[PDB]
């Protein structure tokens, strides 16, 4: 979807979740969306209430875990 | 900026309601226009700009 190669830009997440993101540098939603809710929780820093809120974003535009892209971008 | 208000207030007396020294209430402002400068929030705004 073109809106799953749209940044963390337009997410709209804390300064806390970019400072995870720039971390781990996933680009485009559709490619973090791949990603599950135990493998976020791998990250450093970044705990319940980061993937609490990372799951309010996706179900904001429709996204959520498990949706693996291929071809991507 | 001077919205539903005859001013154009400044920014000592801006920090004078919030009791910032003006560098605070600075940053308030900045990061008030950092968040409108977000696409999403903002499209409509942008299609005001005129060129």
């Amino acid at each position: 979807d073109p809106i799953l190669l749209r940044p963390v830009d337009d997410l709209e997440l804390t300064v806390r979740s970019a400072n995870c993101l720039k971390a781990e540098a996933i680009h485009y939603i559709g490619d973090l969306v791949q990603r599950t809710e135990v493998e976020l929780l791998k990250t450093p820093n970044l705990g319940k209430k980061s993937l609490t809120e990372i799951k309010d974003v996706l179900a904001s535009r429709g996204l959520s875990l498990g949706m693996r892209l291929e071809n991507w971008p | 900026f001077g919205i539903d208000m005859n001013t154009d207030y400044t920014l000592e007396e801006v920090g004078k309601q919030f009791d910032v020294t003006r560098e605070r209430i600075r940053q308030i402002e900045a990061k008030a226009l950092r968040k409108l400068r977000h696409p999403s929030r903002s499209e409509v705004l942008r299609s005001f700009l005129d060129d």
